[PDB]
């Protein structure tokens, strides 16, 4: 359930970083949840693209956000693939 | 090991008729390949040790780095390379070379100059043989073929089942027709 | 004085098929949500 969250992240806004960055990170990957967003994995991807532990929490589930958000269909989990190898050797 | 290199291939799109699904699958996947072309035009542009190690490797070996084949190995240190003109060379082999791979029949890497072995070159594949590979693999999909039943369930238990479920044949004693 | 002398002292993929709809979607949430007297006497010291 994506559409009751954004309140979720605005409260979490109050503790400090970077377990912040993580919890925030974290909700919004599982407020999205197969629902396949290509904007949200989009967001998911430059928080990856980004180099700094907790600052690599955010990366960690940055990147299990991706696989979540890809998983709802065939073609999304396929190009996935693909973006993880990159993202692997990379 | 150096597993297989399967040849890339983008999803199918099952809609074929320009209708809007269609539209919205290619849509996703342009999608995904701007994401993978966004991140990996920032992962460099976005990134600011081992310098030092691969300078100096690079300075010693120098360049242009001659090919050539390592006929014998009479030392730890020392090794007979036969250059591409056919002379031998007794040239001394420098210590970041692995000495595992160095074997009689090798493409050995070697400095211009005093021929000093400096890497074993790995693939060395004959041009005309690695461009048999398959990069791009073909459109057509068994759906493409009407009909040549028996004959595709006997080129898949041939060549397609085998890997993707060995288990039978393994069970059953006997080895997949090859 | 002050006019001459002394001189001086990551793109967001496109995305078109969802990211245009998507920008003019948070366009509409945002809105719901919504020398002339120059010193050319320029004064100098000694």
């Amino acid at each position: 359930k994506g559409e009751a969250i954004e309140a979720i992240l605005a409260a979490l806004e109050v503790v400090s970083e970077p377990f912040r960055s993580f919890a925030n990170t974290l909700v919004d990957v599982c407020a999205y949840a197969g629902s396949g967003n290509v904007l949200k994995v989009q967001q998911l991807l430059h928080i990856c693209s980004e180099h700094f532990a907790d600052m690599g929490a955010h990366q960690g589930v940055a990147v299990l956000g991706i696989a979540l958000i890809a998983m709802g269909e065939e073609i999304g989990a396929e190009m996935a693939l693909r973006t993880f190898g990159h993202l692997l050797r990379y | 090991t150096k597993g297989p290199d399967a040849a890339s291939k983008l999803p199918l799109v099952t809609p074929h008729t320009q209708c809007r699904l269609k539209l919205l699958k290619l849509e996703r996947i342009k999608d995904y390949l701007l994401m993978e072309e966004e991140f990996i035009r920032n992962q460099e542009q976005m990134k600011p040790k081992q310098e030092e190690e691969r300078s100096k490797v690079d300075d010693l070996r120098g360049t242009p780095m001659s090919v050539g084949t390592l006929e014998e190995i009479i030392d730890d240190n020392h090794a007979i390379v036969s250059t591409s003109v056919g002379s031998e060379h007794y040239v001394s082999i420098l210590s970041f070379v692995d000495k595992d791979l160095l074997e009689p029949g090798c493409s050995v890497l070697l400095n211009h100059k005093v021929h000093a072995v400096i890497g074993v070159l790995m693939d060395d594949t004959d041009p005309l043989v690695t461009v048999m590979k398959v990069e791009k693999a073909p459109q057509e999909t068994y759906a493409d073929i009407g009909g040549l039943d028996n004959q595709i369930q006997e080129i898949k238990e041939s060549v397609e089942l085998p890997l993707t479920h060995p288990e039978y044949y393994e069970e059953m004693g006997i080895k997949p027709p090859k | 004085p002050s006019t001459f002398a002394y001189p001086a002292p990551k793109v967001s993929t496109a995305v078109l098929s969802i990211t245009a709809k998507a920008k003019k979607k948070e366009k509409e949430k945002e809105k719901k949500e919504e020398k002339e007297p120059e010193p050319n006497f320029q004064l100098l010291d000694n």
